[PDB]
RNA sequence: UGACCGAUAGUGAACCAGUACCGUGAGGGAAAGGUGAAAAGCACCCCGGAAGGGGAGUGAAAUAGAACCUGAAACCGUGUGCUUACAAGUAGUCAGAGCCCGUUAAUGGGUGAUGGCGUGCCUUUUGUAGAAUGAACCGGCGAGUUACGAUUUGAUGCAA
RNA sequence: GAACAUGGGUGAUAAGGUCCGUGUUCGAAAGGGAAACAGCCCAGACCACCAGCUAAGGUCCCAAAAUAUAUGUUAAGUGG
RNA sequence: UGUGGAUUGUCCUUGGACAAUGGUAGGAGAGCGUUCUAAGGGCGUUGAAGCAUGAUCGUAAGGACAUGUGGAGCGCUUAG
């Protein structure tokens, strides 16, 4: 049995939230939150909230253990981006993109 | 009646991308480069389809020349005497016998040695 | 034991109990073709002959007689506007040896 | 005859020749008009005489 | 001053081989059921 | 396609030979060694696998050459540096480090492929001292065609 | 009424059109259709300040939840079988070990230690691997047509 | 239109120069030899094959085939 | 040259032939597929069109058939 939890649309570049997802992959939940409460990244408290919500999904729906839990998969898909504009010199103007992410995390127990 | 194109331009473009399966880089994704690589593959296969009958032929000669120097003889001489004794044998068969039943080959050398 | 027969336009080597592929023969499926042109015969009695050995190969049962794999032949010019595309399927006959005469 | 098996006279109707539709037809790209000059221009050519 | 050719997905993923972050010290608190920073203190981590 | 024996690994066996260059003329004793290193003297030689045996010399300080090539025929070498032409050694380099002399000569008649470089690592030349490979039971080839 | 169009088509405009917007002014002038048969538009419980999830419930369907019929490429990711740190490369093709597979059943399929051969594509040229021109990639659209005459060829009807 | 070989003019019995004449090849021709080399030598690809005989050029190693035989010539690495 | 096959133009008047089959600008001939109409006969909630995958069939442009996704139309034969 396994539990999952998706955020769906987050104001943060997907390439910047993929640098903190390669540190809590294939580890214990207890050590996972500890590593997320030490990194000084901008996407550290966001991932923690999702990871903390996924651990509560297998405590009321499946009512399983918490100490004997391991994060199985953890990725982040791209989402819709907003188009902006920035005035440059000589009248010409450039373009700005505001991409979003779809952070997802599934928790298992080391067995299918 | 206006005949708008569709389900015919992608059906023929999906048949050229399937032929370029196993290429490195974007030569198995983009169709503009896949067509060029598939257009050269056919020109190569046909060009080395006649070069395969020259490599194997040269291979047998090298093998027969190495199995003829053990009996104090030369390929040129061995062949010359093998044609003077009226013997019709392929170069692929001669080398096949030398690698297998050595006794047979040994006797053949003697037959082409007294025919000189 | 092993003989050196020659059919179609080349020469082969039977082992008295091994399947071989040759050119389209003038027979039918489940027939019996016999090669009357041996160039060499050794293994137990090294017997080499000039034109032949006066010993036609034992009749070999004929099996599958269909077409081969399809190959595509393509060719084009450099800066010229010329190209050609065709398909080929060389026919063949499958048979197995069981005996041998000398 | 029938309206679902009617056939026309042999060698009575032919297909029109469409120019510029490939290189296999033999009448594409230049569409049998040469290379350059004033006879290869759209609506070009001198007066008849 | 301008790229002559475009980079591929293999040469771009080869340059991002060292681009990563290192793990922290994580000085486990003696007895408080929390986590204190290396040579630091917290309101939860007693030690 | 048909029947053509193809030599592979765990099916071929290599041996050890010992040649002596006492009264040889370098070049003539080099072409006969290259063939043995390439394994072009066997009936089961394939051009896609490493076939052949190892060769060992014991007299690289006795090699001789006819003509005035002992004073001429200088050896050049560059170091990828502005004016790095190195020609200190000429034809009388058989007295100082003569092992390289034969080594290069026999390495100049082999293919420059990925398999032609590993085939040139099966040759051991010695100035005049005896070889320490007595646990390989090397056969004495000496006599050359 | 139609061998007329069916959302880049047909009117510039199927919807917020001469409207956003642009110019002192005359003026120029877009983009944008589709949940389901019926809102029955997720009551309730759990994590979070909220957004959004996980169960449950409504329905034939919830990967039909208003980024709402179908959902193709370019592009971005996670898992996994075989392979890679002495090597010079228009990246393929011919031959060929080893290690895994099992089909529209056939002298099957995936991967590739080594060997031989090999300077992209279009245009313009006496001649282009060319250090001559064009194209970042993918998808949609984009060039011998019709009316009336002249001459020649095939087909059919009647024939001085 | 171009090179190659010949027959001339022009220029300096200069030019991968320029203008005519007679042939061949390239243009519109792949394959083998000249180390690489549209125009030089040999030869004109309907398709299959792990068959055989030859042309120019070649036979110590790279790299298919003589470390062939007989006779002279050459001491410069001439060959190159 | 040997052995099997494809196309022609001939020939002889049913398959052995006889020859022949590099190709640019061009000339001539035979075909494949797309949208709509007519007639005849068909398929479809027991799942149409589209989309994805496959080791299949034809001398080429191409054509079938299973399996997954999808939820209402679409093929085939002759001619225009």
């Amino acid at each position: 049995m396994e539990a999952k939890a998706v955020a769906r649309t987050i104001r943060i570049a997907p390439r910047k939230v993929r640098l903190v997802l390669d540190l809590i992959r294939g580890k214990n939940a207890a050590e996972a939150i500890a590593i997320l409460k030490l990194t000084n990244k901008a996407s550290s408290p966001v991932i923690e909230k999702v990871l903390m919500s996924a651990l509560a999904n297998a405590e009321h729906n499946y009512d399983m253990n918490t100490d004997e839990l391991v994060v199985k998969e953890a990725y982040a898909n791209e989402g819709p981006t907003l188009k902006r504009f920035r005035p440059r010199a000589q009248g010409r103007a450039s373009a700005i993109n505001k991409r979003t992410s779809h952070i997802t995390i599934v928790v298992s127990d080391g067995k299918e | 009646p206006r005949v708008k194109g569709g389900t015919v331009t992608r059906a023929r473009r999906k048949k050229t991308i399937k032929l370029a399966k196993g290429y490195f880089g974007s030569k198995h994704t983009l169709y503009k480069v896949a067509k060029q690589q598939v257009m050269k593959s056919g020109q190569y296969a046909f060009r080395d389809r006649r070069q395969r009958k020259r490599d194997f032929r040269k291979l047998w000669i090298t093998r027969i020349n190495a199995a003829a120097r053990q009996h104090e003889m030369s390929y040129s001489r061995l062949m010359n005497g093998l044609k003077k004794a009226g013997i019709d044998i392929n170069r692929k068969m001669l080398s096949e016998i030398a690698i297998s039943d050595e006794k047979a080959f040994a006797q053949l050398v003697t037959k082409a040695k007294d025919a000189l | 034991m092993f003989a050196i027969i020659e059919t179609g336009g080349k020469q082969i080597k039977v082992e008295e109990g091994q399947e071989i592929f040759v050119e389209k023969l003038d027979v039918n499926e489940g027939d019996t073709f016999t090669f009357d042109k041996v160039l060499f015969v050794g293994g137990d009695s090294v017997k080499v002959g000039a034109p032949t050995v006066e010993g036609a190969t034992v009749t070999a049962t004929v099996n599958k007689q269909g077409r081969g794999k399809k190959i595509t032949v393509f060719t084009y010019k450099r800066r010229k506007n010329s190209k050609r595309k065709k398909g080929h399927r060389q026919p063949y006959t499958k048979l197995t040896i069981d005996k041998i005469n000398a | 005859m029938k309206l679902h098996e009617l056939k026309p006279a042999e060698g009575s109707r032919k297909e029109r020749n469409r120019v510029g539709r490939g290189v296999a037809t033999g009448n594409g790209k230049t569409s049998g008009r040469g290379h350059k000059g004033q006879k290869a221009r759209s609506g070009g050519g001198v007066r008849p005489g | 001053a301008v790229p002559k050719r475009r980079t591929s997905k293999t040469r771009k993923n080869k340059r991002r081989t060292h681009f990563k972050i290192s793990v922290p010290g994580m000085t486990e608190c003696p007895n408080c059921g929390e986590y204190k920073l290396s040579h630091r203190v917290c309101k939860n981590c007693g030690s | 396609m048909r029947q053509t024996f193809m030599a592979n690994e765990s099916n071929i066996e290599r041996k050890w030979y010992v040649i002596d260059a006492e009264g040889q003329t370098l070049g003539r004793l080099s072409s006969e060694v290259a063939s043995i290193l390439r394994g072009k003297n066997k009936v089961t030689y394939t051009p896609h696998v490493d076939t052949g045996d190892y060769v060992i010399v014991i007299n690289a300080s006795k090699i001789e050459f006819t003509g005035n090539k002992e004073t001429d025929k200088v050896y050049y070498r560059h170091s990828n540096h502005p004016g790095g032409i190195k020609s200190i050694t000429a034809g009388e380099l058989r007295r100082t480090n003569p092992e390289r002399l034969i080594e290069n000569s026999i390495k100049g008649m082999l293919p420059s492929t990925r398999l032609g470089e590993k085939q040139g690592k099966k040759l051991f030349v010695y100035g005049g001292a005896e070889h320490p490979h007595a646990a390989q039971q090397p056969e004495n080839y000496e006599l050359r065609g």
